[PDB]
C-alpha cells in the first residue's frame, strides 16, 4: 500500500494507468508512505 | 521542539525532567524557581534549560497525516 | 459533479493558485433599452486573499 490520501488518510495503492485520486474521497492529492527500509545514521 | 536530553553547558541530563516540572507547577502549585530546585537543577546553566523550554512539538503533533480528522 | 470547498493547504500542496470564480453580470442593451439582454459570465479564477470574506478560513 504505497500511498496515502492527503485529505481522508485512507491508505491505498495504484497500478498502471490508474485513477490518480483517493478511491474514497476523490481527492487528487496523494502522499507516498514511508515503508520498512534501512536508513543508517551516526548519532552525532 | 521536544525537551533537550542534556543541558547544553553542564552535560547534565535534563530530558527526564519536563513532564514532572509541569506537574509541579500545575498540581503542587509551586513557583518556577522552587520547582526547578526540587528537580535538582542547581547551576543556572541547568535551570535555564527547563525554565525556558518551549514544547513546540505538542503543536507539530496536531497535524498527523496518518489519521482521519 | 457537485462543488466542494477548497482550502489553501491544498493549493500549497498542489503548487497552484487559491482562487474563486469571478462572475460578471453583463448588460447588453439594444437601442437604449428597447431590448436588453443579460448574461452572467465566468471571468476566470480570481486569486483570493487568505482569511478574507472570500476565503474559507
Ligand atoms: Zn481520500
Ligand atoms: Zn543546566
Amino acid at each position: 500500500l504505497k500511498y496515502i490520501c492527503a485529505e481522508c488518510s485512507s491508505k491505498l495503492s495504484l497500478s498502471r494507468t490508474d485513477a490518480v485520486r483517493c478511491k474514497d474521497c476523490g481527492h487528487r492529492i496523494l502522499l507516498k508512505a514511508r515503508t520498512k527500509r534501512l536508513v543508517q545514521f551516526e548519532a552525532r | 521542539m521536544i525537551v533537550p536530553v542534556r543541558c547544553f553547558s553542564c552535560g547534565k541530563v535534563v530530558g527526564d525532567k519536563w513532564e514532572s516540572y509541569l506537574n509541579l507547577l500545575q498540581e503542587d502549585e509551586l513557583d518556577e524557581g522552587t520547582a526547578l530546585s526540587r528537580l535538582g537543577l542547581k547551576r543556572y546553566c541547568c535551570r535555564r534549560m527547563i525554565l525556558t523550554h518551549v514544547d513546540l512539538i505538542e503543536k507539530f503533533l496536531r497535524y498527523n497525516p496518518l489519521e482521519k480528522r | 459533479a457537485v462543488e466542494r470547498k477548497v482550502y489553501p493547504s491544498e493549493s500549497r500542496q498542489r503548487l497552484t493558485s487559491y482562487r474563486g470564480k469571478l462572475l460578471l453580470k453583463l448588460k447588453w442593451s439594444v437601442n437604449n433599452g428597447e431590448e436588453n439582454l443579460f448574461e452572467v459570465r465566468d471571468c476566470g479564477g480570481l486569486p483570493v486573499m487568505l482569511q478574507s470574506n472570500r476565503c474559507h478560513l
